[PDB]
């Protein structure tokens, strides 16, 4: 079972990287690349 | 490269303007005849810069 | 896969500036085509984003023109000449990066 | 910005009237 | 792609090629006064195109301007109309001057970039 | 059997890569990569 | 520090092409009675600035319209004339532009020279 | 080390007579520019200094000019002339001695 | 055939093709200026994958532009084809090349 | 069909008559 | 000192008055 977490409310991010350009013709840009760690149970 | 055709565009109204003027000069003695005027007009291009 | 990542790194450079000579020559051959506009990459942000599929940038007109064509002659003549000796430098620091992991093995 | 450099969107379109409206 | 500019110069070496035919043709006949059926000569021009993102030129088609015919006064010829009309063709000077130079300039600078682009593949063909 | 991950609700992203351009003629621009997490049963 | 080189010799070259473009402009337009707007034409020219991050190549900074006051005529029969009947007519310099256009021609031609004898030195340089 | 002490002469020469090179580039590049003054470094001395940024200094003008420009375009050349001939020299200096430092290894 | 012939058929074949192909580019470019001639060429990539199966067609190249004596060999064209062609021989044959160095050199 | 192109069919030969009969 | 040689101080700007001060 892996616990949900689409939510940025209890994210568990490991990494991140957040690009940012704008120019102004208000040109703009936007990247950004997420490592996350989930939850997991396993039972047998 | 492009400063060619400003020239070459310059010297073709310049053959008509003459065109023109001969035309005037050709009907010197037609009976109430109007001379044409003649005369340059400028016409700048807006780019974008420069 | 090190000698694929290490030997990547150049061959990647190079790949870019081929693609970037192809742009600049395309450029040159439509050159008097009107309603034309001058296309260019920005070849360090495209290297790194392909390090870490290619975007084209409009270049910036210099001077009006009626027919609709901003494509220029001279700045992109310097430029194919640049992207040209530069391929070279890629070409031959390549070669020598080979030819010095070949002559270990001999 | 300056002649030559890179930008994002194209040129807007040049004309050229022979007399304004 | 380096293979990719042998088809884009030619493509530009037959443009231009035609551009320059269209402008020598326009001036070999500034002065014809009719065709083999009494049509004028009307001065033409070619149409250029991007292949395609971006690529070589390509003559979409040749078209005569549409611009009114320089018509003279022969009255005592068969071609003349009802007012002795006849229609000259309306092509001017310098622009096929200009169109010629204009055209040479460009293949040459076209058969240079493929010159440049033909020794540097020849020397990507023995790397290392 | 595998629990259906679709809906953007409780997806267990493990990575992601969101890139937005945008010019101003409206041209846009949306790359997205993700990859999931999913959970699993196996009976015998 | 021997790529900068291509960047200030294009600049020259550019700068050089610009000065060349309104010298055209202002001996095309020498006789000019009027623009678009009604205002008479009047001679521009270009203001250099050292292109310098310390020097390095030259750099047009914009163009200006000549301060010297503009000539006028008489014609009193014209519409544009004012209350007195004089129309204005542009202050260009024939000669001036001339000498313009051949030193503009000469620089280009030296740095074109700058650019080819730099260009094989660097083609050189990698045969270490 | 050893290595690096019997080519940093010739090395240093080399990017010295590079920068000289570029700024007599620059110096013949703005040749039209009013109030712009002639650079240039003295050769001698700064390779004589870096081997124990950059000086430069300016020119001594040659004829007078009501814009206020002084720089001489066939002293540029000739200046242009020698410091490529002396590079290009420099050059053929250093890849021999690396070939002789090569050849003496088999 | 053989175990050796197998890997290099393939190579011997483009070769020959591309010989062909230069020997005909090479003879309208000859007869540029004898009227009524009518410019030839090679289908290099169908002709290649029929050869590579088990004389060779001729398919006239359609003319540029109208001429009135007749003849209807391009020169730009043709030319920009010349020169793309001896440049894949020349690679092909460098790659046959380096096939056979790196077979010789197994054998060491 | 467009120029450049290879087809097996030769091109009908080109003629200029000085007048249409 | 002669022209062309190298100095560490500019010339002085250059004017041409067309009447005296």
């Amino acid at each position: 079972h892996y616990s949900p977490n689409g939510d940025a409310s209890k994210a568990t991010l490991r990494s991140r990287q957040l690009n940012i350009s704008e120019q102004v013709p208000r040109s703009t840009q936007r990247n950004e690349t997420s490592n996350y760690e989930v939850d997991r149970t396993i039972r047998h | 490269d492009h400063a060619i055709y400003t020239a070459m565009g310059a010297a073709s109204q310049t053959l008509n303007q003459q065109a023109v003027t001969a035309s005037n000069l050709a009907n010197a003695s037609t009976p109430g005849f109007r001379a044409q005027l003649n005369a340059l007009r400028a016409v700048p291009v807006d780019g974008l810069s420069l | 896969d090190r000698l694929d990542a290490a030997l990547r790194f150049q061959q990647e450079a190079l790949n870019l500036r081929a693609q970037r000579q192809e742009i600049l020559a395309a450029n040159i051959a439509n050159a008097d085509t009107p309603g034309y506009q001058a296309r260019d990459i920005d070849f360090a942000s495209e290297l790194k984003k392909v390090m870490v599929a290619v975007d084209l940038l409009y270049r910036v007109p210099d001077q009006p023109s009626l027919d609709g064509n901003t494509v220029d002659m001279d700045r992109e003549r310097t430029q194919f000449a640049d992207n040209s000796l530069k391929y070279q430098m890629g070409l031959t620091v390549l070669g020598s990066q080979l030819k010095g992991m070949m002559n270990v093995l001999q | 910005g300056v002649p030559g450099a890179l930008s994002n969107q194209p040129a807007p379109p040049n004309e050229a009237p022979i007399a304004t409206p | 792609a380096l293979l990719n500019i042998f088809d884009i110069a030619g493509s530009a070496l037959a443009a231009q090629s035609k551009r320059l035919n269209v402008a020598a043709s326009n001036l070999a006949n500034a002065d014809s006064v009719t065709g083999p059926d009494g049509q004028p000569y009307r001065a033409k021009q070619v149409v250029f195109q991007v292949d395609a993102a971006t690529g070589g030129v390509k003559v979409a088609s040749v078209i005569e301007s549409q611009a009114p015919e320089k018509l003279v006064y022969e009255p005592g010829n068969p071609l003349a109309d009802a007012n002795g009309y006849v229609k000259m063709p309306n092509v001017d000077v310098v622009g096929e001057m200009v169109n010629t130079m204009s055209a040479s300039r460009s293949y040459q600078a076209n058969i240079e970039v493929l010159n440049t682009v033909k020794s540097m593949m020849l020397k990507t063909l023995t790397l290392g």
